[PDB]
């Protein structure tokens, strides 16, 4: 075990170290943050341009700029935005806000998707499978922003029809809430209902299909029939002997669903007004600011690789063909 | 060929979806020259109207006819989706084929490069690059970008296929009798991989439409005065609460397109079991 | 005119209750004259708690306020002496009686004679010559040096009176009011500012010589301007300005919430760059392009479901509610058959598509704020100019860089942003409309308008001051200056229980009567 | 007494897209304690369907009728929660494929503990695991205490079959049901498994129902036999009577086409023509009518009934009177006499000296290390003469197929010298390499993988011809002549491979190998994986081709019954070393090494006397 879970960690470290470099050359080539201050009809005097470029660091080749960026990042300094404000002040808050949403969405999505996929593959071609495999198609065929706006419209209709504010769809938390931990927690859940449901739908939709294929592959093998030939019932043999063997492939696809969730979180945060990494990324590419984006891509790579490593730990724990051979 | 076609023909849902896709494409390109209102005309006397006898699908907040705007969005979005799917399939096929054919440390290096590319979500990288493509009349560059950052997930399947089929018996049998390698490639591998490449393109269609529309929603994709479906949705959600049709019509169309694409893909895949 | 508060008599309104309003940020400086200190929101907050001399009706008519100044009366014309008399029974929050010392201190602070201050503007106290003793201690007498027509503009309207202890010493004015205000004279007094909680609270004053507030508290939150409608839904705040049709519809379909509309003094307008080098350099082209844009259509399309029969704003100085608002707009009438006809006769004949002088093409840069509501005006002007050949290229600048990099120094050919009218408009001019004076971006101006602008506010009679102001308005419309597009239809959504509080536009609220509807 | 198992009028039909295949059509039998009944048959005859219908483990779409009574209580229509009270506690099932018959995430000791723990509830795991170790010892796994913790991927096929048997007999059942337990196993492993099964029946005292397709296992294990054709029992009698006094013509063909180590080289078998009927919508009459060598028109009107022929003997035929006492050759009208071998050319066409091939072993998925050099090919010296055959015999893991595929690469090995027709392949430029590949051609193992799935038979057969310089006027004639030589009809020259039946694909493979008139064929187990009645036809085809053309074969096989028939010389391979050589009769009758006699002793023989 602790020879497959070590060589699988140096690989992640190398991958992240090189990704944080290739996506800084890519950023410093794509972004030209002075393209608007070198194009005004009363073009500013050159000495202004030189001062601004020197202050913004675009005077040395890309390699030196990246070297200084790392030399500062490892020491807890993340540069400044294009308007002077530092990045380290906001980074912790944005990371916390994004992680709160990602964890909930992923957990609920994968659990529901695994259950639905198993149910569909067990009950193949019955009515329940037929309805679920097309609900998954619908959920998988509507983009994230369409789902989010439809949920906002539905929440508004429900609030107007009922007569009281059942649903809230704005901000991580509601303003002006003085109280203990319980009050704030209830308020936080009240807001967390919808944005996380938006990601849970897509995660469950993907994982249902993947789990259904895996369980179909398992049901085509002969250890279920053997297990039933010792006296186990159909359900006991299907859950104890057949489902657990079908759980193994899922632990390899988790790092892909997590990347999908990271992609969809940008939309979920822009539409519902959350203050996290998706909003920050949109604001950073809109104004072409290098340090914000260079931090966000590093965070995204780290979150994908962390999910990958935890999925690999799970896979080692479940599948004995890697613990021993 | 005949058995496969009549295997698909069986799938009524798949053929219905494929006919719907072709109908939508043809109507998007051939109907606008027949409508009373062009996509650019502004009708300032009928703002935010319901589907009526003059504007057949109503207007948005500016008086623009909604039907013509939706048709132009469909043109742009579907054309981009098809082109990106084709290019991405080509790139994935070539990389996966060479990596799985050389084998050994060439294969190891190429697959490691693919993983390194997959480490960061593709949407993030596309959005990072997009400031350069935007402000350019040609949509060639947008297609090139969406294709060049969307092949890395299917090239692994292509490599698995190439490795599996390189060792299959009839290849070695062709070797053992003097069949020239070029003749092997033109006669024994291409007919046995063409169909699965077609399937891969059929799914990358929907993948690319999703990516491009999501890009246009945030403002990074197609820029005014051109319109894609994502742009129409983004404009519609601004006044979705008062008059919901302006948001629900393009959204519905988009969902329809995606459903059709996905259905066709799945059907075609299951028709090549 | 016709403010639209829930008019209920103060007596029957129940005694007590809170009033939770909102802000946009915690005011770094509380001094309302200091350059950073002053603002719309902070001035609105301090409105309730400071002294003022004049209260303005629904149409900008000024009447003396008997609470504080028993009688502010001008008495002479050659030196322009005005006798401000303080109410005998008046004192501050710390018990020091209000006397002419406060007036003298604030006039000296605003004078700008010693530039140890950061005062917003020396308007109204640069012409002052001397304020000295009266017959009794509770009277000031101000003698001016240059006769002034706007003299009501100090200690009135948007500018209140400050304690002598806070405007006399320059250090206090600079740096004093940073953690809470000093003494106050208004029926409420600020009692707690939980900067850690992002909240201000005002509570009933102990020493009010006048009436009794029908309220108890005006606690102010700091909500950001996006969770400001979704917080009136809860019982968090009960007042909001709704801007769009989307949030107007959201608010109208709610229990307990009523929407009240009386046009606020906030308009939105185009402005043209007359600096040498840009295309809009000459009078004739500037004045012939503006004859090919439909402002009536722009208004009627922009605010569709906000008002009924929306007409644009066609006066540069006075907003719709005010008195003296005649249509000053006859120089431009939109007809594209006189626009296109002196346009090509001018020398811009029609080439392929857009017309061009053959040494250059009509392309006009239109920088606007990136918001969605501001883009409609550009997209309509563009389509109604295309019929003439003027290609209007519209550049969507955004946020912070708009007023500093691009607008502040030419870098534009036609820029759209919002001004703000006031019930004392005679000072917006001699700032914006003149050869010099800041906020005149696109440096258009003439010697005669500058000659006729010092005669509109060297007058001594409002009935004639308005006429001179409107003649200035003729002179400014007549040379391609700017196009006033729309006037914001001030709509506030408030809890239907509130009384004597709502949308009053330019007019001023009575904070002694607001209260709550009984039960 | 209620007989242990009584099946009456059982009928099983699945349901597919088209016609519902009626797999089993009305069989009936009875098993008593302490007795072995073997259902013989091959390809699609519904033996396995009958087994899984008796147990209850048929797929969820199969429709079952009839009557099945276990010791007195019926089993058809019992609910799952009520039928699972018999499985394991009174029925013990052994399945066919061991390589995927055990769940791969549990230790085998735990899987036997679960077997013994579900039916005895209060045994306590501390006793269940001890009993699991006892069972592992009893079946015969070496040193079981440690292996009681080995996950199923750490065992060879024989070990896995032993564990499956241990699971089957865990609870001391009363009826064992073995469903081809020893197919896909090595010869010696199979003999050991049969010994284990006999021991299990003796300790348990149960009655066994074993389902095989080969006749040696029947003659060496069983006590009665039931021959199955087209979903019906066609003959049933004791093993001695069945081998000695068979009556149904299908049984005659089935017993006449089984190779024997007793036979001399070049002896022909008796192949039954045709292919088994498709069970979806039979035609009336005897199902054997299309292939029967005695079929008359009466046989077509009505389907015969299992009729009493002798003392405890039943045949489903109406012309048995003409089968008693006649040898299979006489009924099927074939000549099995080995033709007198003419004086062939005695030169040498293949000659290998001291050949050696290495294989590195690497542990580590992402990064590989060098720990060992497994020598699957160690020091081989053999040779082949003109017009003769050399059969290389060994078990899986003996490095015989890799030796063949190393010879066929016509390149210089790491050591040793390879001579083909007189040219040392180290001295072979690519032009001569292409010029020589026209004199040695190969026939593969898997018929369906060795043929392009989407090419008509004409293209497959003419591929060697088109790739070597023949005009469109000549390849047509040559392909037409080749189909008649191998045996297919000219009308198949436009049919895709996927619609041929098992043996015809191998026939096409032989034809393709035969195109350029080579002087050496390299056969890689091209006849195993086929029904016996088709193996006989292909074997006769090979013998006749060698007799007529003058070919030289290199026959690699795992079983020796056919190597006796074909090979002139043999070569036994052990772990990559040729341990015996010489003329086939001497090695196969008077062996020397210990491995060779272990191998010969472990082969079944269809003589039950
Ligand atoms: S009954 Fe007739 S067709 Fe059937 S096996 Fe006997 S002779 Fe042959």
């Amino acid at each position: 075990m602790t020879r497959y879970l070590a060589r699988r960690l140096l690989n992640y470290l190398v991958l992240l170290a090189l990704a944080s470099f290739l996506t800084y050359c890519l950023t410093s080539l794509a972004f030209s943050p002075l393209e608007s201050l070198m194009q005004r009809s009363p073009r500013p005097p050159q000495a202004v341009i030189d001062a601004k470029a020197h202050d913004l660091g675009l005077d040395r080749p890309i390699l030196a700029r990246y070297a200084n960026w790392v030399s500062h990042a490892v020491r807890g300094d993340f540069g400044t935005t294009i308007t002077g404000q530092p990045v380290g002040t906001e980074l912790g808050r944005r990371i916390g806000v994004s992680l709160r949403l990602l964890v909930v969405g992923s957990v609920f999505g994968t659990v529901a998707g695994v259950v639905i996929g198993a149910w569909g593959a067990i009950r193949q071609y019955r009515l329940s499978d037929r309805v679920m495999t097309t609900l998954a198609l619908l959920v998988l065929s509507t983009p994230t922003f369409v789902v989010a706006n439809l949920l906002i419209l539905g929440a508004l209709r429900v609030n107007w029809a009922v007569g009281i504010q059942l649903f809230d769809y704005t901000g991580e938390t509601s303003p002006g809430v003085a109280g203990g931990v319980w009050d704030r927690l209830g308020d936080r859940l009240q807001h967390l209902i919808l944005p996380s449901l938006t990601l849970a739908l897509a995660a469950a939709a993907g994982f249902s299909r993947y789990q259904r294929n895996a369980m179909l592959d398992v049901l085509g093998q002969d250890f279920i029939r053997t297990a039933r030939a010792k006296g186990l019932t159909r359900r006991r043999a299907l859950l104890k002997h057949g489902l657990r063997t079908a759980l193994i492939p899922m632990a390899t696809l988790f790092a892909y669903g997590v990347a999908g969730l990271v992609t969809g979180a940008v939309f979920v945060e822009k539409i519902f007004g959350w203050h996290g990494m998706g909003e920050w990324m949109v604001r950073g590419i809109s104004t072409q600011d290098t340090n914000i984006v260079a931090a966000i891509t590093v965070f995204s790579g780290a979150v994908v690789l962390l999910a990958g490593l935890l999925s690999d730990v799970i896979y080692a724990a479940l599948d004995p063909r890697v613990r021993v051979s | 060929r005949t058995l496969v076609v009549r295997r698909f023909l069986r799938n009524r849902a798949a053929v219905a979806s494929l006919a719907a896709l072709l109908l939508l494409f043809v109507s998007a390109y051939a109907l606008p020259p027949l409508l009373p209102y062009s996509y650019d005309d502004l009708d300032f006397n009928a703002l935010l109207q319901p589907p009526g006898t003059k504007h057949w699908l109503g207007t948005n907040a500016l008086g623009q006819d909604l039907l013509a705007q939706t048709l132009r969005g469909m043109q742009k979005s579907m054309l981009i989706g098809v082109c990106v799917a084709v290019i991405s399939t080509g790139i994935a096929a070539t990389v996966g084929a060479i990596s799985g054919y050389f084998g050994g440390w060439r294969d190891r290096t190429l697959m490691w490069v693919v993983d390194l590319l997959l480490v960061v979500p593709s949407f993030i990288l596309i959005a990072i690059v997009t400031p350069r493509t935007k402000n350019s009349a040609n949509i060639m560059f947008l297609v090139l970008l969406l294709a060049g950052f969307g092949w890395m997930i299917s090239s692994r399947m292509v490599r698995g296929m190439t490795m599996s089929l390189r060792e299959r018996e009839f290849i070695r049998a062709a070797r053992y009798m003097g069949v020239s390698s070029r003749r092997i490639i033109v006669g024994h591998v291409v007919p046995n991989v063409a169909s699965i490449l077609i399937i891969d393109a059929a799914l990358n269609v929907a993948a690319a439409i999703l990516a491009e529309t999501g890009l246009s929603f945030l403002g990074f994709g197609i820029q005014p005065p051109d319109v894609s479906l994502g742009t129409l949705i983004a404009d519609g959600t601004a006044s979705a609460t008062a008059f919901p049709w302006v948001f629900l019509f393009p959204a519905s169309i988009l969902v329809l397109i995606l459903v059709c694409a996905n259905l066709t893909g799945d059907g075609l895949r299951d028709a090549l079991d | 005119t016709t403010s639209d508060i829930n008019q209920q008599d103060p007596a029957t309104l129940q005694d007590g209750g809170n009033l939770r309003l909102s802000l946009t940020d915690f005011p770094p400086n509380f001094n309302i004259l200091h350059i950073d200190g002053n603002n719309a929101e902070v001035a609105a907050m301090m409105k309730a708690t400071l002294p003022r001399a004049f209260i303005i009706g629904p149409d900008g008519s000024t009447t003396v306020d008997t609470n504080y100044f028993t009688s502010i009366e001008l008495t002479r014309t050659a030196p322009q002496v005005v006798t401000y008399t303080i109410n005998p029974e008046a004192v501050w929050s710390d018990g020091t009686p209000i006397t002419w010392r406060d007036i003298a201190s604030q006039i000296h602070a605003i004078s700008g004679a010693d530039k140890a201050f950061e005062i917003a503007s020396s308007s109204g106290a640069e012409r002052v010559a001397s304020v000295t003793r009266g017959v009794d201690d509770r009277q000031a007498v101000v003698t001016f040096a240059k006769p002034y027509a706007e003299w009501r503009g100090m200690f009135a309207g948007n500018g209140m009176l400050l304690p002598a202890s806070m405007t006399a010493t320059p250090e206090a004015f600079n740096k004093g009011q940073l953690d809470g205000p000093g003494p106050s004279a208004g029926p409420f007094v600020v009692s707690a500012l939980d900067r850690t909680a992002q909240r201000i609270v005002l509570t009933r004053n102990p020493r009010w010589w006048g009436a009794r507030p029908r309220l108890d508290s005006i606690t102010y939150l700091v909500l950001d301007d996006a969770a400001r409608l979704p917080a009136l839904q809860n019982n968090t705040i009960d007042a909001t300005g709704v801007g769009t049709l989307d949030q107007l519809t959201i608010a109208a379909r709610t229990k307990g919430i009523s929407i009240r509309r009386a046009p606020g003094p906030s308009w939105y307008h185009f402005t043209l760059n007359g600096a040498p080098g840009s295309i809009l350099a000459d009078k004739a082209l500037r004045l012939a392009i503006a004859k090919g844009i439909d402002r009536y259509t722009i208004a009627r399309v922009a605010q569709y479901g906000l008002t009924s029969d929306p007409v644009p704003l066609n006066n540069h100085v006075f907003v719709a509610g005010q008195d003296g608002y005649q249509d000053n707009s006859g120089v431009v009438a939109y007809n594209p058959e006189q626009a296109k006809r002196e346009l090509d006769a001018l020398g811009w004949r029609r080439s392929g598509a857009f017309r061009e002088k053959d040494g250059r093409q009509l392309v006009i840069r239109d920088l606007f704020y990136d918001a969605q509501s501001t883009r409609q005006f550009a997209q309509i002007a563009q389509h109604t100019l295309a019929q003439i050949g003027v290609k209007l290229e519209l550049q969507a600048k955004s946020g912070s860089g708009f007023f500093s990099d691009y607008v502040n120094v030419g870098a534009f050919d036609i820029a759209q942003f919002g001004a703000v009218g006031d019930a004392f408009p005679l000072s917006s001019l001699t700032q914006i409309y003149a050869s010099d004076g800041e906020s005149n971006f696109g440096k258009i101006g003439s010697p005669q308008i500058d000659a006729a602008i010092e005669r509109t506010l060297a007058e001594l009679d409002p009935g004639k001051a308005r006429a001179l102001a409107n003649q200035v308005d003729e002179l400014i419309w007549a040379e391609g200056f700017s196009l006033p597009l729309t006037q914001s239809p001030g709509t506030v959504a408030v809890r239907s229980t509130l009384a004597n509080f709502g949308a009053t536009g330019l007019a001023d609220l009575d904070y002694t009567a607001i209260g709550f509807m009984r039960r | 007494m209620s007989p242990l198992l009584e099946v009456t009028d059982l009928a099983v039909t699945f349901r597919t897209d088209g016609d519902p295949v009626t797999a089993v059509r009305g069989i009936s039998y009875r098993v008593e304690p302490g007795e072995v009944v073997a259902m013989v048959g091959e390809s699609g005859s519904g033996k396995s369907a009958a087994a899984m219908a008796v147990v209850g483990l048929l797929p969820e779409y199969a429709q079952v009728r009839g009557s099945v009574r276990l010791q007195g209580t019926e089993l058809l229509g019992l609910a799952d929660n009520a039928m699972s009270r018999f499985r394991g506690k009174a029925i013990g099932t052994v399945f066919q494929d061991p390589m995927s018959a055990l769940t791969p995430v549990y230790t085998v000791g735990d899987q036997i503990a679960e077997a013994i723990e579900v039916h005895q509830p209060r045994v306590g795991k501390k006793a269940a695991r001890r009993r699991a170790v006892e069972l592992l010892d009893l079946v015969g796994i070496s040193q079981p205490q440690r292996r009681s913790r080995a996950f199923p991927h750490e065992l060879s096929g024989g070990e896995r079959q032993r564990v499956v048997i241990a699971i089957a007999i865990a609870n001391d059942p009363d009826l064992l049901i073995c469903d081809e337990p020893t197919t896909a196993l090595d010869v010696t492993v199979q003999a050991q498994i049969l010994d284990v099964l006999k021991a299990a029946r003796d300790v348990t005292g149960a009655g066994v129902l074993i389902i095989t397709h080969d006749l040696g296992v029947v003659a060496e294990f069983a006590d009665r036999a039931l021959v199955m054709y087209a979903g019906r029992v066609v003959e049933s009698a004791g093993v001695n009577d069945l081998y000695r006094d068979r009556r149904m013509p299908y049984t005659v063909g089935l017993l006449g086409s089984v190779p024997r180590l007793d036979a001399a080289q070049g002896t022909r078998l008796v192949p039954i023509p045709g292919a088994p009927p498709s069970l979806a919508g039979l035609a009336p009459g005897c199902p054997f009518a299309p292939r029967c060598p005695l079929v008359i028109d009466e046989c077509l009107t009505a389907e015969p009934e299992l009729l009493d022929v002798a003392t405890d003997h039943r045949a489903a035929c109406i012309r048995t009177e003409l089968v008693t006492g006649r040898s299979a050759a006489d009924i099927y009208r074939v000549k099995t006499e080995a033709r007198p071998a003419a004086l062939g050319d005695a030169s040498v066409v293949v000659r290998v000296r001291h050949l050696v091939k290495t294989y590195r072993l690497a542990k580590g998925v992402v990064l590989r290390r060098a720990i060992g050099e497994v020598r699957a090919v160690d020091g081989i010296s053999l040779e082949l003469r003109q017009g003769r055959t050399l059969g290389i015999v060994g078990e899986s893991g003996s490095g015989k197929s890799t030796t063949l595929h190393e010879i066929l690469e016509l390149a210089a090995p790491q050591s040793g010298s390879i001579e083909v027709l007189g040219t040392d392949v180290a001295t072979l430029g690519t032009a001569e390499r292409r010029s020589l590949r026209r004199d040695i051609q190969v026939v593969f193992q898997d018929p369906v993988a060795s043929l392009d799935p989407r090419l008509p038979v004409f293209d497959l057969i003419a591929e060697p011809l088109q790739a070597n310089g023949f005009g469109k006027n000549e390849t047509h004639a040559r392909v037409a002549e080749l189909l008649d030589i191998v045996g297919l009809r000219h009308g198949d020259a436009s049919r895709y491979p996927a619609e041929f039946s098992g043996g015809q694909k191998q026939r096409i493979g032989i034809a393709r190998a035969l195109a350029l008139q080579p002087k050496i064929l390299a056969l890689d187990e091209p006849v195993s994986a086929l029904d016996v009645s088709i193996q006989a036809g292909i074997i006769n085809l090979l013998l006749d081709l060698q007799e007529q053309f003058g070919l030289s074969y290199l026959f690699v096989s795992h079983d020796l019954s056919v190597v006796k028939h074909l090979a002139h010389q043999v070569a036994v391979m052990l772990a990559g070393t040729v341990v015996e050589q010489g003329d086939s009769e001497e090695v196969f009758g008077n062996p020397k090494h210990e491995y060779t006699r272990r191998l010969l002793g472990a082969v079944p023989q269809p003589d039950p006397a």
